[PDB]
């Protein structure tokens, strides 16, 4: 097939080790070559291929780009790929079937993924949006009408921004609407769990790919970029410093078994629902200075709960080899734990290079970005399926709104955390004293099973 | 059985620091890295006619997450504590990073090492004699690298095994 010259159309330029380079292996379920590295005009001709539609490549593409290439460029490339001139008859008819239509649909396949799943560049730029619905509003064809008219729809829902019954939420020593005695001994273990659960599986779900390509909360502007994430980061922290101070607060010794030991069960129940963030969470508290030390109130914790804590913990040992095994074998819903994700994002980002050299020409590394969006994908995976439970509106407000720390810095409140710990079990040969109980109400648990039938 | 040391690397985050273990772990002439794999974080290695495995830990990314800072340092034998010598904060954190780990540890002297990366073109803020004297002050090695080069990215790794060894 004959095509326009690259003097007056840069996509007609032949392939060649300069400017595309491919992986040995081809798309497993499409049969397509695998793009390894180019320069930009071969990334947006693949992006918009005559021969095929390439709906991964597309996907990882509008994710990534932004690495490599700024919104207003990408868009005046696809307007450009779009403007096809004729060569310089059978020929010409063949060209406009063959060459013209597909890759003119193709470029609105693009506009429409694009508006669909990363509206958030026109949200940020206005006028970004300005020339794409001028594009669109120029597009002429009856071919070409139907997909228009769809990004058009798209486009308008995006600015004018389903199962059986759950369990019965469960009570213990607080009574519904009795916030003022809310707290971890008197709220029920299992609906601790399930509130927790609930507000942790949402703040994983609102975290999107714009939060994570780039390293962004890494950066400077992280708290511009990364909103949701840095929120469910710190919801998991503030829930790791207030199980220490539960804890190290709990002066004597008999009542902080029954806290160490509810905790426990807090965990269990985060284990039965795949809350892995929550698991995880009470692992950190087990694990920190103040409280890994506190032998004497470890030595008194049952058997089982010993060994529910120690499978717990074991799934961090090893690079989290068994928790990276568990979370394979589940079954969503689920909460996984973010940071790995966070790990292995930012050490592809810098562990490989942004452009690859042949025959002295630049080529954007494309496999890069193709393994960032893998990442994102495995995040985005897990987001789709919620939890079949009730949210108790005032438990939701009470784990909300806690707040360990006060007013105090991190190191001042850590200092605090570990200064009780050291008063409350002295390091050895200081004798162990004795402490006041400070909870006038029973310290025995319901356990961890429902108290009704569902 | 060879001896496999457990190495965690800890400093501030939005500096690079990871290019210090991803330069160590992947062949010096392979610019490539890919950390969702085992060989990613372990390396065997000779260090002075010995032959041992090490194991490196490095959350980079996770710092957000201070929490789980204890649990992630209590893994390791020895610890690299990370600046870059274009970010003073990120030098000026290395005091208590140093006062977590002996905490975590329960020891005032746990094998360390103090390394200052140099991963970018912006300018030195940290000259070398600043952090030699805190290096000093705490009675550990200093060792300088290169991010774009490679160069004294083994020298930190071998310098903290030998401090582990002589411990
Ligand atoms: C070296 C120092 C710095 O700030 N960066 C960017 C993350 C480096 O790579």
């Amino acid at each position: 097939m004959r095509l326009p010259s690259a003097d007056v159309y840069r996509f007609a330029e032949p392939d060649s080790e300069e400017n595309i380079i491919f992986e040995e292996n081809m798309q497993p379920k499409a049969g397509i070559p695998i793009i390894k590295a180019g320069t930009v005009i071969k990334l947006i001709e693949r992006l918009t291929y005559h021969m095929y539609a390439d709906p991964n490549f597309v996907r990882t593409f509008l994710t990534t780009y932004r690495s490599f290439c700024k919104p207003q460029e990408l868009l005046s490339l696809i307007i450009e790929r779009f403007e096809i001139p004729e060569p310089e008859s059978a020929e010409l008819k063949r060209f406009r079937k063959e060459y013209i239509q597909p890759v003119q649909l193709r470029v609105l396949n693009v506009c429409r993924h694009w508006v669909e799943h990363h509206f958030y560049d026109f949200e940020r730029d206005a006028y970004l949006l300005q020339r794409m619905e001028e594009f669109i509003g120029t597009v002429r064809g009856k071919a070409m009408k139907k997909w228009v008219e769809s990004i058009t729809k798209i486009i308008q829902r995006k600015k004018i921004a389903f199962q059986s019954s759950p369990p019965t939420v469960e009570w213990h020593i607080s009574r519904p609407g009795h916030i003022e005695t809310f707290d971890l001994l008197t709220l029920h273990p299992i609906e601790i769990a399930r509130q927790l659960t609930l507000l942790e599986s949402d703040l994983y779900r609102a975290v999107q790919p714009s939060e994570l390509v780039g390293s962004v909360w890494t950066k400077e502007d992280k708290e511009i970029n990364s909103p949701n994430l840095l929120k469910m980061i710190r919801h998991t922290t503030n829930l790791t410093l207030w199980f220490e101070k539960c804890i190290v607060e709990t002066e004597n010794l008999e009542e902080r078994v029954a806290v160490v030991s509810r905790i426990i069960e807090i965990l269990q129940v985060f284990q039965e629902l795949n809350n892995f963030n929550g698991v995880l969470e009470v692992v950190s508290a087990m694990n920190s200075s103040p409280v890994y030390r506190l032998d004497h109130t470890f030595e008194q914790i049952p058997s089982r709960q010993k060994k529910i804590l120690e499978e717990a913990h074991e799934l961090s040992e090893d690079h989290y080899k068994k928790y990276l095994a568990k979370l394979r074998s589940i079954n969503p819903p689920c909460v996984p734990f973010f940071g790995i994700y966070l790990t292995n994002i930012l050490k592809t980002e810098e562990g490989n290079p942004e452009v690859l050299k042949r025959h002295g020409k630049e080529l954007i590394n494309f496999s890069k970005r193709r393994k960032v969006a893998e990442i994102t994908g495995e995040i985005q995976q897990y987001q789709n399926q919620p939890y079949c439970l009730r949210v108790e509106s005032d438990i939701k407000r009470f784990f909300e709104n806690l707040n360990p720390m006060g007013n105090s810095m991190e190191k001042e409140f850590t200092d605090y955390l570990f200064n009780k710990s050291l008063e409350i079990e002295p390091r050895n040969p200081k004798p162990l004293p004795r402490f006041p109980k400070k909870y006038s109400y029973p310290l025995k648990s319901p356990g961890v099973r429902p108290s009704n039938p569902r | 059985h060879m001896t496999e040391y457990k190495l965690v690397v800890v400093g501030a985050g939005g500096v690079g620091k990871s290019a210090l273990t991803i330069q160590l772990i992947q062949n010096h002439f392979v610019d490539e890295y890919d950390p969702t794999i085992e060989d990613s974080y372990r390396k065997q290695v000779v260090i002075d006619g010995e032959t041992c495995l090490l194991d490196i830990l490095d959350t980079a990314g996770q710092e957000e997450y201070s929490a789980m800072r204890d649990q992630y340092m209590r893994t390791g034998e020895g610890f690299l504590c990370v600046f870059a010598i274009n970010n003073t904060k990120s030098f000026e954190d290395i005091h208590q990073y140093r006062e977590q780990i002996k905490r975590v540890k329960d020891s005032d002297d746990v094998p360390m090492v103090l390394v200052g990366n140099k991963c970018d073109l912006a300018a030195r803020t940290v000259e070398s004699r600043q952090a030699q004297d805190l290096a000093r002050s705490y009675g550990i090695p200093y060792i300088e690298t290169s991010a774009k080069t490679r160069q004294g990215v083994e020298d930190a790794f071998y310098t903290l095994v030998r401090e582990i060894r002589q411990h």
